[PDB]
RNA sequence: AUGAUGAGGUUAAUAGGUUCGAGGUGGAAGCAUGGUGACAUGUGGAGCUGACGAAUACUAAUCGAUCGAAGACUUAAU
RNA sequence: GACAAUGGUAGGAGAGCGUUCUAAGGGCGUUGAAGCAUGAUCGUAAGGACAUGUGGAGCGCUUAGAAGUGAGAAUGCCGGUGUGAGUAGCGAAAGACGGGUGAGAAUCCCGUCCACCGAUUGACUAAGGUUUCCAGAGGAAGGCUCGUCCGCUCUGGGUUAGU
RNA sequence: ACCGAUAGUGAACCAGUACCGUGAGGGAAAGGUGAAAAGCACCCCGGAAGGGGAGUGAAAUAGAACCUGAAACCGUGUGCU
RNA sequence: GAUUAAGUUAUUAAGGGCGCACGGUGGAUGCCUUGGCACUAGAAGCCAAUGAAGGACGUUACUAACGACGAUAUGCUUUGGG
């Protein structure tokens, strides 16, 4: 089995709506001017 | 003025660069500055150091305000794509692309 | 499974380097050939 | 209760991973082994809490054979550590002799990262 | 499968540990005794015990971030 | 000014468009050629100008001459680049942690433990290979990941016979 | 009234060469910065690669993968939808 | 009360489409010529045991490759040119 027709540019992007990383959950560190993710340690 | 910078053919495929890209656009530099920390894809640590960059020579270069900066714009382009293959079963090979981006970081502030 | 192509230094040498071209007519044609050609490598 | 590997092999690497805990005092690992190991570290303590014989020998059948141990000069093996200051150390706490910090992803694999120590 | 669904997230029993149990196994180790011994008996339904039941904040569910209303028009009726 | 005729495949006939080169004539051009790009421009067609941008040398027009004179199809040839798709695959197998190094470590070094082969995954050598051996550096590329490492890269150096 | 880099020799470039075959044999791809190397001192981010200034230059939006830089193809922004 | 009732309409864009703007890849197009191609006219038509054709290996201060040259080695003598 093998694709019949080519993908057309706007169909393979309509397939793709969905694939992407979203922003990681991240809060304000340690007062050490920081930035870490959520329920994970400072680090010194 | 609004400051850039480019990192020309990084060995980075593009369509995985613009990923983390797109998390960064138009967000604030510390924001996106923790972003790209925080973000777990490989790219990260790159786009990392050119919007670092593009901030330094941005202070260095215009005297701009580091604070009220922004991500005016950032993409990736493709690149040269170097070329290579895999052998296969039954003496067949078969082709492999290893391709390349040019990324590229626009900090700014109020425009005028 | 082996292959064709069990390589003999003593065996290449014989049928195929200069003397044995030269011990006969046709590699004496084989040589000119080749020279007339240019190789940079002639014969074994 | 949770998987790396073979049964064997998450034997050997749970038994290698609580001795290793007890010999440096802490250690760095993959959020599920953490979540696995803490059991079983947590186990042998109270083993050496108990102190008799028995339980010294059960200790021993799951503890890895060997630690120098030192600290000062010479002396304490695994086993002995665990029934020695170790076990001294919780005699009075109620459980929980471990806790588990995340370091959040690794970089090659992009596994989570965890600490492991034991207060 | 993933996500989705549900139980919880300190004013907390959500999982781990801890203490009891249930069920499963069948009599731990050490010792004492009887044997020339292999072994047998006692201590003692012993010891061990994933997922099943309870009790207990001892470890961990931290701090925190994002999303989310201010209600169109006409006509009839109060 | 009338009045007729003007669908069309194989095919016959006719008039023309454009490309390259030549000749003669006449012109443009660093105050910016060709090519390229955009435009809402012109002729009945093939097609022709004009303006702005790019570009940084060469080009048109007229009459005639000659042709490697026009492409969308040959499972045509070459080059590039898509689709499939973040899909399949990543080549039999036990690793865990501590301590180093480093810009960066699941992957390098050291250590401890654990594991695997053991008529062999050990030892010596014939073919064949022909510097891959060594040491100190290195990390673009090769390595199916990573790489500080390498049978990779640079620099230097290594094979000693009367029996 | 021959070619002008898929053309013209296979070969405008150290071609009968990379490479391929036991061998006879087969047999490529690959021309162009600028007038002048004046080939970007120096500062800035970065381990480097790369890049922003500052400079050379008529021009580097001529920077070495360097004249022009079409199309396929890949991206960012959006007016109408 | 915009309350009640009936009816009619809009905004949304996760993403997509057309148009445009700015780029990237790529190396067509133009311009160019170091090389070819087909002929003209004239020289020339053989070299070798006095060891050729073509090689192999060597020679530069540093030397991997081509060319030159050869243990007198990146050249020596000699006469003319310059
Ligand atoms: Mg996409
Ligand atoms: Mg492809
Ligand atoms: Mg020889
Ligand atoms: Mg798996
Ligand atoms: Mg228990
Ligand atoms: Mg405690
Ligand atoms: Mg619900
Ligand atoms: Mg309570
Ligand atoms: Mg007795
Ligand atoms: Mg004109
Ligand atoms: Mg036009
Ligand atoms: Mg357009
Ligand atoms: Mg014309
Ligand atoms: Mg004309
Ligand atoms: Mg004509
Ligand atoms: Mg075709
Ligand atoms: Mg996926
Ligand atoms: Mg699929
Ligand atoms: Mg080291
Ligand atoms: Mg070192
Ligand atoms: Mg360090
Ligand atoms: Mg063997
Ligand atoms: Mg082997
Ligand atoms: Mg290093
Ligand atoms: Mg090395
Ligand atoms: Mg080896
Ligand atoms: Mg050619
Ligand atoms: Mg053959
Ligand atoms: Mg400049
Ligand atoms: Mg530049
Ligand atoms: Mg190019
Ligand atoms: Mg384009
Ligand atoms: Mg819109
Ligand atoms: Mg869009
Ligand atoms: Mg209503
Ligand atoms: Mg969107
Ligand atoms: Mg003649
Ligand atoms: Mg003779
Ligand atoms: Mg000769
Ligand atoms: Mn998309
Ligand atoms: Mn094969
Ligand atoms: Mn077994
Ligand atoms: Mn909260
Ligand atoms: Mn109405
Ligand atoms: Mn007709
Ligand atoms: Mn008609
Ligand atoms: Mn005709
Ligand atoms: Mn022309
Ligand atoms: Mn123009
Ligand atoms: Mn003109
Ligand atoms: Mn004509
Ligand atoms: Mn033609
Ligand atoms: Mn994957
Ligand atoms: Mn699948
Ligand atoms: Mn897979
Ligand atoms: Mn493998
Ligand atoms: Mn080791
Ligand atoms: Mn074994
Ligand atoms: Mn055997
Ligand atoms: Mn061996
Ligand atoms: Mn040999
Ligand atoms: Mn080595
Ligand atoms: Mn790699
Ligand atoms: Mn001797
Ligand atoms: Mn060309
Ligand atoms: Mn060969
Ligand atoms: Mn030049
Ligand atoms: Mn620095
Ligand atoms: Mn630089
Ligand atoms: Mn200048
Ligand atoms: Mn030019
Ligand atoms: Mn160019
Ligand atoms: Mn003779």
């Amino acid at each position: 089995a093998v694709p019949k027709r080519r993908t057309s540019k706007t169909r393979k992007n309509k397939r793709r709506t969905h694939f992407k990383i979203s922003v990681p959950g991240m809060t304000e560190c340690p007062n050490c001017g920081r930035e870490y993710k959520l329920s994970h340690r400072v680090c010194k | 003025m609004e400051a850039k910078a480019v990192a020309r053919t990084i060995r980075i495929a593009p369509r995985k660069v613009r990923l983390v890209l797109d998390l960064i656009r138009g967000k604030n530099a510390a924001e996106a500055i923790a972003i790209l920390k925080l973000t777990n894809k490989a790219s990260s640590p790159v786009i990392e150091k050119v919007l670092m960059s593009a901030l330094a020579n941005a202070e260095h270069n215009y005297d701009m305000n580091t604070d009220e900066l922004v991500v005016k714009e950032a993409y990736a382009n493709e690149g040269p794509t170097l070329k290579r293959f895999r052998p296969r079963a039954q003496g067949r090979a078969s082709a492999i692309n290893k391709r390349t981006s040019h990324i590229t970081i626009v900090v700014s502030d109020g425009k005028e | 499974v082996k292959r064709t192509y069990q390589p003999n230094k003593r065996k290449h040498s014989k049928v195929h380097g200069f003397r044995k071209r030269m011990s006969t007519k046709n590699g004496r044609k084989v040589l000119a050939r080749r020279r007339r050609k240019g190789r940079k490598v002639l014969s074994a | 209760r949770k998987l790396g590997r073979t049964s064997d092999q998450r034997k050997a690497m749970l038994r290698d991973l609580a001795t290793s805990l007890i010999i440096s005092e802490r250690i760095e690992t993959t959020e599920a082994r953490a979540k696995e190991v803490r059991s079983v570290v947590e186990k042998l303590i109270t083993l050496g809490k108990k102190g008799d014989l028995a339980s010294r020998r059960n200790a021993a059948k799951t503890l890895r054979n060997v630690e120098i141990l030192n600290e000062d000069e010479t002396t304490q093996t695994a086993l002995q550590k665990l029934f020695g200051e170790i076990a001294e150390r919780y005699t009075e706490r109620q459980g929980g002799y471990t806790r588990i910090l995340k370091q959040g992803p690794r970089r090659g694999d992009g596994a989570e990262s965890v600490i492991i120590e034991l207060v």
